[PDB]
RNA sequence: UGACCCCUGCGAUUUCCCCAAAUGUGGGAAACUCGACUGCAUAAUUUGUGGUAGUGGGGGACUGCGUUCGCGCUUUCCCCUG
């Protein structure tokens, strides 16, 4: 397993869909758009899961970096 | 930039981002905002939990204190600076 | 930054491709957007102009929260100016 | 004299089972094989495991990355 | 430099008491001093938020994660100011 | 109290009841875009460059360099010369240029309404071995204490070539600021 | 970016206080600029008495919050 | 940027409120690029406190959580910069 | 060491080292002139 | 407070030319030297872009556990307060 870098991981999490946990637990998962230099992740057809639990369905979001706790994919 | 350098010497109350009250003269500040009181005294709002009582303050003499900006919410003029002459 | 020359327009293809875009077409538009900010209250409102620190000029905007029974409270502010670091989330009209 | 770098870099070779600890939150962490890491402290893990004390439940997350300012203490196995 | 932290520089060798973002307030001798707010302190006095003491002979405190610094009055008389 | 050991009653909630946003329909104001003293300008550019573009199609069309009674001779033979002081006699054009040989004509171009001398000349050599003989040592000279530059006159030779007016010619030494250096010569 | 002058408390046993409340204790062998530290032989000190020792570990100097030298350096 | 036009807004009258849910009122009358904002004139109303008039206030920028500006202000126009 | 000398043609300054191929650099004119020397010169006027 | 009128802003130093009440008082040129004047490394751990959110308190009826009957935790409705 060669080293994959967070940077080049999350390049390739482009495009497809992942989940992001928040620092207060609301999540997020939705098809990965794009992100920049400070990792302010924007998603599409995203949907809000509330403590696990699916909530709701939201659609394109914009959410900074420095509120996100973890991402991970599907 | 004498917004600043205007009120140096000068007795002022600095809120802090618990809710405290820190009365001191300030002295002097930087780019950071980082103060310098003088004869500083604390003082904070505690709710009261017994029953409709007046707020509690509790004050505490600190002497010369360094405040840092990043502490440092706000600061306005209690009082005019101590006055030497008699 | 990698483009250490003072002619760098790196936050300018960053504004127009990048995350960031979903402000510059917000205000291009002129459609409104839901924001999610750390005072637990959700400010729903257009946009007129922002920057790298993410701060953006609102107008016409509507705050909303709700508190403790859950009860809840709004009120109207025609024009305000929102702090990048306080934002949570954002979500442009999904229409 | 060992850095942390090197130190991450050793323990990236080595593939062991890292565990992580979160900034402001003691109830809850995680644990996988980190597979790199840059500047900013934010790490990648291939198969990560979400542990709590309180409830003791593992929950799988597979190839996933953390950020560095959540991290708080590294563990080894 | 900053004048704040000049004057913690000569305030370096005297008994100062810091209180930290985490509410904790300790008190005693200032040994060394750096740019960055970097204190160390030796026999030093701790007051937890609950109130409890505690007792320790050498301890290092990084500066970012301080909230203020109590000094010795009689700094107010150094020559700058 | 302490961050950590302060109790959330109520953290922070998520936005899935709270869309409430306008009906697709109702779309924005197409007026409500646009800017002052940013497209205005670009709209001024444009036009002038058009305009310009379009005075150089009817310049092409009216006016053939190839058919022009000033010049005549060989075009392979003809050479060109610019950047020469005003003051440069005719004399001193052909004593500085009959050294590579012989020349049949010399031509100073002059303003047509102002009658200035233009700086530049073309010289019809006797020999096409005497003009290539001049092309490498002849670029670079100083006549009258003002370098001048020499390349063969591309006005009837090189395809699709044409002078500043019309887009073409070389030399930067109006080009944009702190790009071309004027040290050095064509 | 001066370093912290931590050449004191190099091979010493110490007690570090963390952000949340938590607290652990090891001997340190090395710093950075950014305060991050390495410490060996380190307990998990977590709030019950149990103890749980590990050894080898790493610490973010943005989660640092104090260290002191059991040892009085 | 864009604190160059906030550091414009001088000589006018806002509502800013604070990231610890206190609201001040008043005029402005100088910025810094750290956002830090002098408020003359200004009445400030701390949580679950009651309001009082000071005639000087210098804000941090840190601590702020949002403005509320007039509704006659020149957007288009001020934006420009 | 600079060696300063007046182009014949062009009448323009330009230093020369030694071994350097005698050739104004403005004009590629191959005569030059040394300029006037800097010590003291003195003429009682008989 | 302040209309009209002047410089587009430097504390210090160096060289050339010139007006000159000619060692001073000034103007037209640059030179690279310190200042914490600004931009980027400055929203990626140490202040200039947040894990300090603000998320409550009190008066009446209304549950339970322990109890020193003052209270700690815990479960409901109506009111004043922010
Ligand atoms: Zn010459």
């Amino acid at each position: 397993s060669l080293p994959l870098n967070p940077k080049p991981f999350l390049n390739g999490l482009t495009g497809k869909p992942v989940m992001v946990k928040l620092k207060w637990g609301m999540e997020y998962k939705g098809y990965l758009v794009s992100v920049d230099g400070y990792m302010n992740m924007q998603l599409a057809n995203t949907e809000e899961y509330i403590d696990g639990a699916l909530s709701g369905h939201l659609g394109e979001v914009l959410i900074r970096c420095n509120n996100v706790l973890y991402i991970r994919g599907v | 930039s004498s917004k600043m350098l205007q009120h140096i010497d000068y007795r002022m109350r600095c809120i802090l981002q618990d809710g405290r009250i820190f009365i001191g003269t300030f002295k002097a500040f930087d780019k950071h905002m980082n103060l310098i009181l003088c004869d500083c005294d604390e003082f904070r709002k505690i709710k009261p939990k017994n029953s409709k009582q007046a707020e509690r303050e509790e004050k505490r003499v600190l002497g010369l204190v360094l405040l840092r900006g990043e502490n440092l919410v706000s600061m306005t003029v209690e009082g005019p600076p101590p006055k030497d002459t008699g | 930054e990698m483009t250490p020359e003072e002619l760098q327009k790196r936050e300018e293809e960053e504004f127009n491709t990048g995350p960031l875009s979903v402000l510059t077409q917000s205000v291009k538009n002129n459609t409104q957007v839901l924001i999610n900010c750390r005072n637990n209250k959700k400010l729903l409102g257009r946009v007129k102009a922002f920057d790298r620190h993410c701060n953006m000029v609102l107008e016409n905007v509507k705050e909303m929260w709700t508190e403790v029974k859950p009860v809840n409270k709004d009120r109207y502010i025609s024009k305000m100016f929102l702090r990048g670091d306080s934002v949570i989330v954002v979500l442009r009209n999904p229409l | 004299m060992v850095q942390p770098i090197n130190l991450i870099f050793r323990y990236l070779q080595n593939r062991s089972r890292i565990q992580v600890w979160l900034y402001e939150q003691v109830n809850m962490r995680i644990e996988g094989c980190i597979i790199g890491f840059d500047e900013y402290m934010n790490l990648v893990l291939d198969d990560a495991e979400e542990i709590h004390s309180k409830t003791k439940s593992r929950k799988q997350l597979g190839r996933i990355m953390l950020k560095g300012d959540n991290i708080t203490l590294l563990q080894s196995v | 430099i900053g004048v704040p932290i000049k004057v913690l520089h000569e305030a370096e060798g005297h008994i100062v008491t810091c209180e930290t973002n985490t509410g904790e307030v300790y008190r005693g001798k200032l040994i060394e001093a750096e740019d960055n707010m970097n204190c160390q302190m030796s026999n030093i006095t701790v007051t937890y938020r609950d109130g409890r003491v505690a007792q320790l002979e050498q301890v290092y405190i990084r500066g970012s994660k301080i909230r203020f610094l109590i000094l010795p009055d009689m700094l107010k008389n150094a020559p700058m100011l | 109290k302490l961050p950590h050991e302060k109790h959330h009653n109520q953290p922070y909630c998520g936005i899935a009841p709270y869309i409430r946003e306008f009906e697709d329909p109702r779309d924005a104001p197409p007026p409500t875009r646009a800017e002052t003293r940013e497209e205005r300008m670009e709209r001024k550019r444009r036009e002038k460059i058009e305009r310009r573009q379009q005075e150089v199609e009817t310049e092409l069309k009216m006016w053939d360099p190839h058919n022009d009674p000033n010049a005549q001779g060989d075009a392979f033979k003809t050479l060109f010369v610019a950047r020469v002081n005003y003051d440069t006699t005719e004399s001193k054009l052909r004593r500085e240029f009959e050294v590579y040989g012989p020349i049949k004509r010399i031509h100073m171009v002059y303003s047509k309404r102002s009658g200035k001398p233009r700086g530049y000349a073309f010289i019809e050599y006797e020999h096409e071995r005497d003009m290539h003989s001049a092309y490498k040592h002849a670029d670079g000279k100083k006549i009258d204490g003002r370098r001048v530059l020499v390349d063969v006159e591309r006005g009837r030779t090189v395809k699709g070539w044409r002078p500043r007016r019309l887009g073409g010619g070389l030399g930067g030494t109006r080009r944009g600021g702190a790009d071309v250096n004027i040290r050095h010569s064509g | 970016a001066h370093p912290p002058e931590l050449k004191k408390f190099m091979d010493k046993k110490l007690s570090l206080k963390l952000n949340g409340g938590r607290h652990v204790q090891g001997i340190l062998r090395g710093f950075d600029p950014f305060m991050n530290l390495v410490i060996d032989e380190c307990v998990e000190m977590a709030t019950s008495g149990q103890q749980n020792n590990i050894g080898m570990v790493v610490i973010r100097g943005n989660s640092i919050i104090m260290l002191e030298a059991l040892e009085r350096v | 940027k864009l604190v160059r036009f906030l550091m414009k807004l001088s000589h006018e009258t806002v509502t800013i409120e604070l990231k610890n849910g206190t609201q001040v009122h008043g005029t402005i009358t100088g910025v810094d690029v750290s956002m830090n904002t002098h408020l003359k004139a200004v009445k400030m109303t701390l949580k679950n406190r009651e309001p009082v008039q000071l005639e000087t206030l210098s804000i941090r920028g840190n601590n702020i959580r949002y403005f509320i500006l007039p509704d006659s202000l020149p957007l288009d126009t001020l934006l420009v910069d | 060491q600079p060696m300063i000398y007046i182009c014949g043609e062009c009448h323009t300054e330009n230093e020369i080292k030694s071994r350097d191929p005698i050739r104004c650099r403005e004009c590629g004119y191959r005569i030059m002139y040394k300029k006037r020397t800097k010590r003291l010169v003195v003429f009682d006027a008989r």
